Order: C-alpha cells, then sequence, then structure tokens
RNA sequence: GGGGAACUUGAGUGCAGAAGAGGAGAGUGGAAUUCCACGUGUAGCGGUGAAAUGCGUAGAGAUGUGGAGGAACACCAGUGGCGAAGGCGACUCUCUGGUCUGUAACUGACGCUGAGGAGCGAAAGCGUGGGGAGCGAACAGGAUUAGAUACCCUGGUAGUCCACGCCGUAAACGAUGAGUGCUAAGUGUUAGGGGGUUUCCGCCCCUUAGUGCUGCAGCUAACGCAUUAAGCACUCCGCCUGGGGAGUACGGUCGCAAGACUGAAACUCAAAGGAAUUGACGGGGGCCCGCACAAGCGGUGGAGCAUGUGGUUUAAUUCGAAG
C-alpha cells in the first residue's frame, strides 16, 4: 500500500541512480510487480524503462 | 577428485543423472533406462531414486565427497533423487533450479489435441 | 457402507496358550464339522513321531515361514492394467497364509489327507514347500513392481 | 428559405502542460532452440494410454567451452494504454500523426451526415529477389482401428521472416452506424485540474475526459441494456421483408490466378427460426445407495439323464407365453 516515490516526493528516475534499482528488482533479476513494490501505476512504466535501459548498459544483470 | 556437480534432468518420461567436476568434466552417469526401466515406469520417482544411488556408487570409488545439484525440467523426480543422494551417504551443498526459460525463444510445438 | 468384522473358534479366556487354543479350537477351515476335528489332531501326532519335539512348534514355525508381508492387486489405468503393490493387514496375513496351506494340502496328492497336510507343514517348516513357493513368487512379483506405490 | 447588422455557448486557432505496444526508417542487446568443432563421457536416448518408427559403439544422449545463424522480445503486464479499424509490447535514436487537461487571447456558425469516389484493411494466398532457427499444410514411416486417406508418435516440402507489388476477404463482434442534448445512484481503475489541514507525506471534497462492475425509472417477447442505453428525442447514411433452391446460375466490373462485388429465376415446403419452461439424456460435474463391484464359498455350461423352449417332423404333434 505504501508508495515509495510519492512518499519521499521524488520526480522522474534520473536513470544513472543505480542504487534503488536493486531494491526494485528481485535478487533473481526479475523486476518486482506492483503487488509487492506498492509503487504508483504511472511511475511503474518509467521504472521498467529505466531498469531496461540500465540493464542494456550492464549495470544490472539479466539473470542472477 | 573430491568435489563435483551432479546434474539431473526431471522430465515427464525419464530422469537422467550425471556427475561432473568443477571444470565441467564428467565422471559417470546413470538413468532409468540404464538400470532397466523401459516403459512409462522410467518416469516414476522410484526409477530416479534408483538412478541416484547408482550414480553415487559410480562416484565414490573415484573419491568425491561434496556435491551440489542442478535440476532441469519439471517432473516427479525432482524430490526423489535429491534426497536419495544424501540417503546414499553423500553431501550435497546446494540445490540449483536451473532450467532453460527463454524470454520468447522459439514457437513451441502444436497442441496435443488437434 | 463401513467396516465389519467378527470373531469365532474362540478357545477359553485364561491360562490359554496357542497350542491348546488350537488343540481345542481354531483353523479347521476345510469343510463341514467332522472330517475336521478329525483328519487333524492326528496329523499333529504323526509329526510328533516324525520330529523329536512338540508337534505344535513346527506348525506356527511353518506358518511364520509361509506368511507374506507384501502382495499386489490389479488396478485399471489407461490400457496397461498396472499391478500395484500393497501391504497386508494383520488378519489378512493369517487368513491367506492358512488358506494357501490348506488348498495346497488338498492339491499336492499322496495316499491320503492327513499325511498330505503333515508333509506340507514340515515342507513349510523347512522353507521348501509348494505354498512357500507361491509365497516367494508373490513376493518377487511385488517388489519387481514396487515402483507403483 | 433570401439579404443585411449583432453575439458566443457549437466549431476552430493561440498559450502551458500530460500521457501513451500510435505509425515509418536505422542501429543495438539478453535467455533460449538448432547446427557445427572441441574436452569428458558409457549404453542407451527419445516418445505415448501402453508402444513403435526414429537417433546411438562410425561413441549417442548427457555435460563444459567457443562459434554460426535466423524468429520473438520473459517479470514489468494490469477486463492497463494508444489507434477510426485491421492492430500495436526488448532498447536507443531520426521523422511524424492524433488525443485530454486548464485557459478565455483570438475567428464568429467556419457545424453534422454522407450514395457514388478515394485510401487503409488480420491470416491464408499470388508474383519477383533474398532468408530460413524453430514450427509446420502437403508427403513418408510407426502406432490405434474391422477400416483410419485423421485424432497419437518420429521426420519433414510449401509457408511462417525480410524488400516491393497484387487479392480485398474473416464470428473484420460490443453479432449494437455516425453526431447532438436530456434522464436516480453506488463502486473500482487510467490521464489530469481546483480546493480544504502543510507549499511535509497522505486524508478528504469538487471537477473533466476515458475505461470496467453492480443497479432505479424506462425499454424488452425473454435474455438483458440501463449517462460507455438496447431509455427519452432530432438530422444523415446503410441494411431487412418466410425457409430451401443459392450468395449458386446468367451478364457485367475487377484480379495474372485463386476468387471478390453486383445478383435472378423455375421448382418445392408449411414450416424455418429467437428466448425461455418442464422432463429425458452426456464417453458432464458434486454427493449417496444396493451380493452392483471388489474380498471369499460353491456353482452353470465338459459327460449322462429329468424337464421346458426353438427348429424340423408328421395326420395331429391343441393353444398361450418370447431380454
Amino acid at each position: 500500500k505504501v508508495c515509495y516515490f510519492t512518499s519521499n516526493g521524488i520526480t522522474h528516475i534520473d536513470y544513472k541512480d543505480v542504487d534503488l534499482l536493486k531494491k526494485f528488482v528481485s535478487e533473481r533479476g526479475k523486476i518486482l510487480p506492483r503487488r509487492v513494490t506498492g509503487t504508483n501505476a504511472k511511475y511503474q512504466r518509467k521504472l521498467t524503462a529505466a531498469i531496461k535501459r540500465a540493464r542494456q548498459m550492464a549495470l544490472l544483470p539479466y539473470v542472477s | 577428485i573430491e568435489s563435483g556437480i551432479a546434474h539431473i534432468r526431471s522430465t515427464f518420461n525419464n530422469t537422467i543423472v550425471t556427475i561432473t567436476d568443477t571444470h565441467g568434466n564428467a565422471i559417470s552417469w546413470s538413468s532409468a533406462g540404464a538400470l532397466g526401466f523401459r516403459g512409462s515406469r522410467k518416469s516414476t520417482p522410484f526409477a530416479a531414486q534408483m538412478a541416484a544411488e547408482t550414480a553415487a556408487k559410480g562416484s565414490i570409488e573415484h573419491g568425491l565427497k561434496t556435491l551440489e545439484v542442478t535440476v532441469k525440467g519439471p517432473g516427479s523426480g525432482r524430490e526423489a533423487a535429491i534426497r536419495a543422494l544424501q540417503a546414499a551417504g553423500l553431501e550435497v551443498t546446494a540445490i540449483r533450479d536451473v532450467t532453460p526459460v527463454p524470454h520468447n525463444g522459439c514457437r513451441p510445438p502444436k497442441r496435443r489435441r488437434v | 457402507k463401513g467396516p465389519v468384522a467378527k470373531r469365532d473358534v474362540l478357545p477359553d479366556p485364561i491360562y490359554n496358550s496357542k497350542l491348546v487354543s488350537r488343540l481345542i479350537n481354531k483353523m479347521m477351515i476345510d469343510g463341514k464339522k467332522g472330517k475336521s476335528q478329525t483328519i487333524l489332531y492326528k496329523s499333529f501326532d504323526i509329526i510328533k513321531e516324525r520330529t523329536g519335539n512338540d508337534a505344535m512348534e513346527v506348525f506356527e514355525q511353518a506358518l511364520k515361514n509361509i506368511m507374506p508381508v507384501l502382495e499386489v492387486k490389479a488396478r485399471r489405468v489407461g490400457g496397461a492394467n498396472y499391478q500395484v503393490p500393497v501391504e497386508v493387514r494383520p488378519e489378512r496375513r493369517t487368513t491367506l497364509g492358512l488358506r494357501w496351506l490348506v488348498n495346497y494340502a488338498r492339491l499336492r496328492g499322496e495316499k491320503t489327507m492327513e499325511e498330505r497336510l503333515a508333509n506340507e507343514i514340515l515342507d513349510a517348516a523347512n522353507n521348501t514347500g509348494a505354498a512357500v513357493k507361491k509365497r516367494e513368487d508373490t513376493h518377487k512379483m511385488a517388489e519387481a513392481n514396487k515402483a507403483f506405490a
């Protein structure tokens, strides 16, 4: 139920910030769903965009 | 030859067992068909369990103690063989659920009822 | 439906051993009364003669020998009719083993019934008899098809 | 109706934001399947309700490497979003379409619909040139069957992909044409805007536009629809008038072809249909019962005879009975 981005009041991802992307991907590398992250619907799509970009850039593994 | 890796395929018709070295070098292998199961009986957990201890017996005489197991595919042999290993006196240090899960891969074969 | 059972051929309650349990009651599953309680009680004495010990002890020793502990029934699956191993209840054990002794006694064929039966009791006290033969064939069948649970 | 002068709500323009698998082009990347070479590696692997064809001692499958390629973009992913419809999901960039919100600065009725016409229009299909991993019509082999030109198994050509043209069909469906206005609520959810406590979070109240779910009046033959009407009304277009004969025949217009659009008739029937109602039935489901089955005993037919019946036989073999 808790919505991390609107709770801490932060704007768009700024994809370089690789620290929280770990918290938002599973240890397996699977991107966590809304049912567990509790984030807002509008922000989730730009999330998976950011994770996909950094994944292509090899900051996050495709599978761990 | 102290450590190795035991690989077992858990299919719906068979269950293979093979052991290898950390360098990916095989030592010995077994199977339900290797033991003498020919029909659908190869898919039973019992056949895979038997496979487990024949693999263990083919393993000990070369002197390997510690293992960790990779399981492939879904089947009834998932639970039988893994505990059959430690029933055979060996020590398996990890269980790895590695199966080929393509993102899209190739288009699967047709349905079974058309 | 539901489970059901009965007891009969009861010997006396107290100061009763198995030997006199049978010496006054029990078994006799061969036909109507008479030609049993007779053609029996004398089978035991001929083997008192044939063995230098209590003729009862060989009886339940041979019984222990004949007892199975697994067997197999038939189940309809697909088109194979798989043979499924199962266990045996404590009473199913006794009834079926006793049954094997009696029917093989009347199958084997010699001069007469009581010597037939006595010879089988000793051939099952020793582990070389016809009923015991079927016991190990059922057993090897069973754990040859052990896989099926 | 015609003409002249207003006006701004309809309809647009400008201004500030917002969202998106909207479209076209280029490049990029990850897991796999397959193939190949290589190390290790023994005896089967694969497969179905059992099996078999197949692949393996010429060393398979398995397992650790390295390549080669072509197809689709896992979770995110949600009765979510976009698009007029078909449809559109990996990433980046180039170009480019439409929509909503708040405005009130602008024009001042510039609007709706739309036969013919024009363009798009899934999949299969066709033509040319490439490409071909997997899948896979056709086809072969093995199973099942009385038969099996199929259902099942092992292969596998065309296609599936790419570039440019052609066909113009689909249950192209919400089986509901487009536009406008009005008519109880409740409840999710998507993109916003305003306000009340703070310009913290997050609490609530209004508010547009979507996108679902229940539900009044109303409509409905019944189902059911019900501000996303199948309600109340007005404009514009398309379509229907019993079932077959038949979307076939003929003649045209298209298409290279397959075929598509337009579309009779003779003859023939008194039904054909929609929804609901009650039973029956299912190789439908959920329960429960019975010497029903299992678990035991002894039997029937194999022989002789007793008796009844069918057939034949006679002059008659008296008639009745037939799971």
